[PDB]
RNA sequence: AAGGCGGCCCCCUGGACGAAGACUGACGCUCAGGUGCGAAAGCGUGGGGAGCAAACAGGAUUAGAUACCCUGGUAGUCCACGCCGUAAACGAUGUCGACUUGGAGGUUGUGCCCUUGAGGCGUGGCUUCCGGAGCUAACGCGUUAAGUCGACCGCCUGGGGAGUACGGCCGCAAGGUUAAAACUCAAAUGAAUUGACGGGGGCCCGCACAAGCGGUGGAGCAUGUGGUUUAAUUCGAUGCAA
């Protein structure tokens, strides 16, 4: 969030480390979900859905891997 | 499963520590999370209430700015 | 303004491409109830037969009975004021076993009364559907499109 | 168009002088595949614009053609009646068929004693930045600037 | 009026519109721009050219007080979060830091209901 | 136990598991009535009320829109004591006992090994995913069985009428609980299969768009169709495919 700039830093850089340093606080994606208002029960229902997808992907990927040779 | 203790044994966190406990958070004031730190589900829990009473004792900063 | 009674209903179920602001001959009472008194243009049509396009769904609360030595009625075919250069159209593309012709709005010019007269075809519920669909479509791919681009 | 990648067929060697741009302007120029009236036609605006700016024939084309080559164009790559858009910027192999196109456009739009006589003046002025061509190319080159939000 | 040496940025970009401003050191504001008084409204003026434009039109509205350099604070999610940077780069400024003050509640007042749109 | 529970600190307290140790000696499981707890919404009293938000006001789209959208906005959401006891109160799977192949984990103890790394070998408690036998109409369950049993309670007997009315009870009320009958129907149903559709997703082709070029619609001219008139304007073709 705090990102001063430098002794003798291009302008190009300067907002480049900015952007990273936004991007890994995650600030644009938190507005993005506290902008409206979410249910405990949505809520519950994404999070088991987001978990079941991830572990599915993972799953069905590893067991891709020994078949179809090319 | 205490990736940063394995070694130490230290097997409590305190909130006097700063210079062992300000490594578990980023610039912004916030706790990195144990799925990229690698610190057991106990280690973690526990560390994470000691940064709060850190915090609550004004140890450690709750935002970046804080104004 | 001037706008009285208008049917758009009508509008709806028609998607009208001829416009001709034509006017109307009527009687005293007539114009008696369309200046305040209701004329209601609802479930209008006209009825070609000789040079005779009569406005022939038409009704109108009437003012009063005070012409009581004569009974007159809401329901009578009021004739067309339209000039014989578009009488043509008429004569012609109205006969298409599918081609009507309808009345949109009725209003006053330098207080004389213009009904506005149409040709439609007729939409059946499969196209109204469509037409909906195609409403909100444009409205969803907009708002998907803000969107998008944030 | 979807799955072919076209490459592009041979010009004219155009004879008179060798120029595959001029052998394009003359394609363009012609209509009713009548080659001959149109090279004529052609042939003599060449001549009289030429003696008419002094310089030599093709030296003057070519800085009278790059004068007025557009750069960047505008089209709308949307579906539905509003619609957005967007600058593109040309390809140099566009640029010049874009260019004699708004050229002969331009061409027939002045009431002189032939076609030829039509052709010399708004190719001449294309040299000095004068005419239709170039009053419209420099409208052509604003309307990117007009609304450049999305890129 | 007052000559001032060096100055804080605020940009309050949104999803509708794009506001930058100027203060001298305190709190003191001495100059300002919107998207939507540059000529852009409505969709147009939530596109980040709208706030390049207002960014321009609130650095050449501060040349009196004769500020070098901008303590830029960005706040808001929106297209002005980075055009507003560049076009106060472009206008010959010299800036200090680049903070990002987001107000951020931490699970506070309850936000409106979703649109079910 | 369920409902449910998320800054930190203090005070009181319930419950679960494990290392080793001794006694109490069937004291064990279930449960009709009965009692207690019991999401949110709701009601009474006395307060509080920042944001959100039924009812309501205005704007907007639409033929209409008492809605979806936008601007405000009362009860409510909050606190304490009270009242109802309703939910997709869901794992749509009532409590306990033991038996019946495995793999990959998650959390939390415990024994021993050179603990040089979240090194290894065993043993417990909770829980997730896959899956063998077995079961099921199928989906699917599969050591936390929907596999084979044992003990107990509750419920079901065609879809509507209806969990409706009457009747008894509870409740300030809203309503809850126990619970039919007359009449109609030949079905009402669930898992899966093949098409078709989606304002579902992914990929691809065609002058289907995008870049052209020339025409059509404008004004006579040569044709066919519809209606008009006549005795006939003979009949057929009446979307793309007339
Ligand atoms: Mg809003
Ligand atoms: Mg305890
Ligand atoms: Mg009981
Ligand atoms: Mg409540
Ligand atoms: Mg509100
Ligand atoms: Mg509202
Ligand atoms: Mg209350
Ligand atoms: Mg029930
Ligand atoms: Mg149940
Ligand atoms: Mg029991
Ligand atoms: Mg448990
Ligand atoms: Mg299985
Ligand atoms: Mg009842
Ligand atoms: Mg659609």
């Amino acid at each position: 969030p705090v990102i001063k700039v430098r002794e003798n830093e291009p302008f190009d850089v300067a907002l480049r480390r900015f952007k990273r340093s936004c991007e890994k606080a995650g600030v644009l994606a938190e507005v993005r979900r506290r902008e409206f208002y979410e249910k405990p029960t949505t809520e519950r229902k994404r999070a088991k859905a987001s978990a079941v997808k991830r572990h599915a992907k993972k799953l069905a990927r590893e067991n891709a891997r020994r078949t179809r040779l090319y | 499963k205490f990736c940063r203790f394995t070694a130490e044994g230290v097997q409590e966190i305190d909130y006097k520590d700063i210079a062992t406990l300000k490594n578990y958070i980023t610039e912004s004031g916030k706790i990195v999370p144990s799925r990229i730190t690698g610190t057991r589900a106990k280690y973690q829990r526990q560390l994470a209430r000691a940064i709060k009473r850190a915090r609550y004792l004004s140890l450690l900063p709750y935002t970046d700015r804080h104004q | 303004s001037a706008t009285i009674a208008l049917n758009k209903r009508a509008r709806h179920e028609y998607f009208i491409e001829e416009e001709f602001e034509a006017g109307l001959a009527l009687q005293g009472w007539e114009v008696k109830s369309l200046r305040a008194g209701k004329a209601n243009i609802s479930d209008s049509y006209v009825l070609l037969r000789d040079g005779e396009a009569f406005l022939f769904g038409a009704n109108i609360t009437p003012m009063a009975v005070a012409s009581t030595h004569v009974v007159c009625d809401p329901t009578r075919t009021r004739k067309l004021l339209l000039n014989q250069r578009e009488l043509d159209s008429l004569y012609g593309r109205v006969n298409r076993e599918g081609y009507t012709v309808v009345a949109l709005s009725l209003y006053w010019k330098n207080a004389w009364c213009k009904v506005k007269i149409g040709v439609a075809k007729g939409k059946k519920q499969h196209d109204k559907r469509s037409d909906i669909k195609e409403r909100e479509w444009q409205v969803d791919k907009a708002r998907i499109m803000k969107n998008a681009h944030r | 168009p979807r799955r072919r990648v076209i490459g592009q067929r041979k010009i004219l060697p155009d004879p008179k002088f060798g120029s595959e741009l001029l052998a394009k302007f003359v394609n363009i120029l012609m209509v009713d595949g009548k080659k001959s009236t149109a090279e004529s036609i052609v042939y003599s605006a060449l001549e009289t614009l030429a003696q008419r700016s002094g310089k030599s024939e093709l030296e003057a084309f070519e800085v009278a053609l790059e004068n007025v080559r557009p750069t960047v164009e505008v089209k709308s790559r949307r579906v539905g009646g509003s619609t957005y858009q967007v600058p593109v910027e040309v390809r140099p192999v566009r640029r010049n068929a874009l260019a004699m196109r708004w050229i002969v456009e331009a061409a027939r739009k002045r009431g002189d004693k032939s076609m030829a006589l039509r052709l010399a003046n708004e190719l001449s002025d294309a040299a000095e930045n004068k005419g239709t061509a170039v009053k419209k190319r420099e409208d052509v080159h604003r309307m990117a600037e007009a609304n450049k939000a999305f890129a | 009026r007052k000559q001032v040496s060096d100055g804080v940025a605020h940009i309050h970009a949104s999803f509708n519109n794009t506001i930058v401003t100027i203060t001298d050191r305190q709190g003191n504001a001495l100059g300002w721009a919107t998207a939507g008084g540059s000529g852009f409204r409505g969709s147009r003026k939530s596109t980040p050219f709208a706030a390049q434009v207002a960014a321009e039109r609130c650095a050449d509205a501060v040349k009196e007080y004769g500020i070098k350099n901008l303590e830029v604070m960005v706040k808001g999610p929106g297209p002005g979060r980075e055009s507003t940077i560049r076009a106060l780069n472009a206008a010959g400024f010299r800036i200090t830091n680049i903070t990002d003050v987001t107000p951020i509640p931490h699970n506070g007042c309850r936000p409106p209901k979703k649109r079910r749109v």
